[PDB]
């Protein structure tokens, strides 16, 4: 994950 | 401009995210966002005009903001699906394996499921914890857009996810997709903050  | 959950708004003429749902604070008009999306005092921006500035955030840790409006917006108890809208009707938190969909100025408004609350995103910046996730996808740009189920229960922000090289999670199963979002009811209580809602 990343932000979006 | 009229806010509407899902359009797209700018920060300080550089980045872009989109607007999670309109809300008041006493007489106060703004927006619930991502906290990743602005720092205080930035300027939001819908198309070319100024429309208001980040009140306050929260990020890492968690991931939530709201923008202030000035007295011109018009807020609009609808979050954007296509060319129709979706009405907001209230903040009843749905559970795991409830439908849900999202909006946002990147991929639209998808839908899919929840399947878990309480997860942590390891962001670079560090990490944010209880954030709750489905299976719709997202892509960059979608964040701080609504998450809402179609009865209108706004569920909350969208905050990030395991984007693909395409800058999306849209191309690859839903079963292998996490789309993470920040819950509204703890930003509601902690801004002070009451749903416009229709």
């Amino acid at each position: 994950a990343a932000p979006l | 401009a009229n806010i509407v959950g899902g359009i797209e708004y700018s920060i300080n003429n550089a980045s872009l995210c989109s607007v999670g749902f309109s809300v008041t604070r006493g007489a106060t008009k703004g927006f619930v966002t991502a906290g990743h999306c602005g720092t205080v005092n930035a300027t939001a921006r819908i198309g070319g005009a100024v429309v208001g500035t980040f009140a306050a955030r929260v990020f890492p840790g968690n991931d939530r903001a709201w923008v202030s409006l000035t007295s011109a917006q018009t807020l609009l108890p609808r979050v954007a699906n296509g060319s129709s809208f979706v009405t907001v009707r209230g903040s009843t938190e749905a559970a795991v394996g409830a439908a849900v969909c999202r909006s946002g100025r990147t991929t639209g408004y998808q839908c899919g499921t929840i399947t878990a609350k309480n997860v942590t995103a390891n962001y670079a910046e560090g990490a944010v914890r209880g954030l709750t996730q489905g299976n719709a996808c997202m892509g960059r740009g979608d964040s701080g857009g609504s998450w809402i189920t179609s009865a209108g229960q706004a569920q909350g922000v969208a905050s990030g996810g395991n984007v693909q090289s395409n800058g999306n999670n849209c191309g690859i199963p839903a079963s292998q997709r996490s789309s993470l979002f920040e819950r509204l009811q703890p930003i509601l209580s902690q801004y002070g903050l009451s749903l416009v809602t229709g």
